């Protein structure tokens, strides 16, 4: 399963 | 036996319209198991492993959601990155993340990752302490700035450490009969003459799995590498593996040239000649 | 910024003739990701080739696998065609039934 959420730059 | 669960995406900007092509699929050492493409018409993610389908409606809409945001957030990064670099709109740039984790034989966390790229390098990675970051550049640097400030390591462990391996752990053991199996490769030599002067042998191996193989040749008893070609291992298509080696030799002295196999599912290396 | 696709073209199984087999080019080490790949017998696109989902390599370089279903014949020539951005012109591979 994957990352709930990435992140912004 | 070890194991690793991966997922790879790839976004594409595309000028002409403003949305991009983002891709995404997730593995069990060498099997795929899901993918999602924002160009498909289901917009959801689908099954690539039979294992998988067994998973209710609230893992596929979990997924999905998952993704998605995945898919928004890769969609502004895009803009900002363009930003840093100060790049116009016109051209089309890629964003790609690997992550996931690896487990022992005893299903205990072994090692996480996340690393990005922007159009093809390096741009920001957590490194394996899970709790610090490389970046690539001082573009890269405004990134890890902000999740030095956000704490976002800590929260990117938990998530390797704990929802990673546990997932592994249940895809491992309800794709057993295949994920857990080991095919030995099958392994013959093939011989084409030149010349007068010379001759080609070919080392195959072939229907492996994993993909993990080491090919190698030698003279006389000591490793061979000149003169030598390898290929890159390929995919059957059919979930196991291929790959051969070749030298090329003084024609009639074939003798002297031993191709040596190694591979997981073999209880020792073989050897084999013409 | 931008690599060359390698490319493989090969069977699935050892081939025989008149025997169903998949004929497939896996190509790999190739940015952008954009790319066109096709099978060809007797120098024509074979029309039913599928594709796996684009994924990438360690050191960020893509690679797919096409395939087709397909019978090995005596006469019948088979290869791989590739155009990328990096491509003066498309790279033709030949199957050859050792490689």
């Amino acid at each position: 399963c994957t990352e709930l959420k990435l992140s912004d730059y | 036996g070890s194991h690793s669960m991966r997922y790879f995406s790839t976004s594409v900007s595309r000028p002409g319209s403003g949305e991009p092509r983002f891709i995404a699929v997730g593995y069990v050492d060498d099997t795929q198991f899901v993918r999602f493409d924002s160009d498909a018409a289901s917009q959801r993610m689908e099954p690539r492993a039979p294992w998988i389908e067994q998973e209710g409606p609230e893992y596929w809409d979990q997924e999905t959601r998952n993704v998605k945001a995945h898919s928004q957030t890769d969609r502004e990064n895009l803009g900002t990155l363009r930003g840093y670099y100060n790049q116009s709109e016109a051209g089309s740039h890629t964003i790609q993340i690997m992550y996931g984790c690896d487990v022992g034989s005893d299903g205990r966390f072994l090692r996480g990752y996340e690393q990005h790229a922007y159009d093809g390098k390096d741009y920001i990675a957590l490194n394996e302490d899970l709790r610090s970051w490389t970046a690539a550049d001082m573009a890269a640097q405004i990134t890890q700035r902000k999740w030095e400030a956000a704490r976002r390591a800590e929260q990117l462990r938990a998530y390797l450490e704990g929802t990673c391996v546990e997932w592994l752990r249940r895809y491992l053991e309800n794709g057993k009969e295949t994920l857990q199996r080991t095919d030995p490769p099958k392994t013959h030599m093939t011989h084409h003459p030149i010349s007068d002067h010379e001759a080609t042998l070919r080392c195959w191996a072939l229907g492996f799995y994993p993909a993990e193989i080491t090919l190698t040749w030698q003279r006389d008893g000591e490793d061979q590498t000149q003169d030598t070609e390898l290929v890159e291992t390929r995919p059957a298509g059919d979930g196991t593996f291929q790959k051969w080696a070749a030298v090329v030799v003084p024609s009639g002295e074939e003798q002297r040239y031993t191709c040596h196999v190694q591979h997981e599912g073999l209880p020792k290396p073989l050897t084999l000649r013409w | 910024i931008q690599r060359t696709p390698k490319i493989q073209v090969y069977s699935r199984h050892p081939a025989e003739n008149g025997k169903s087999n998949f004929l497939n080019c896996y190509v790999s080490g190739f940015h952008p990701s954009d790319i066109e790949v096709d099978l060809l017998k007797n120098g024509e696109r074979i029309e039913k080739v599928e594709h796996s989902d684009l994924s990438f390599s360690k050191d960020w370089s893509f690679y797919l696998l096409y395939y087709t279903e397909f019978t090995p014949t005596e006469k019948d020539e088979y290869a791989c065609r590739v155009n990328h951005v990096t491509l003066s012109q498309p790279k033709i591979v030949k199957w050859d039934r050792d490689m």
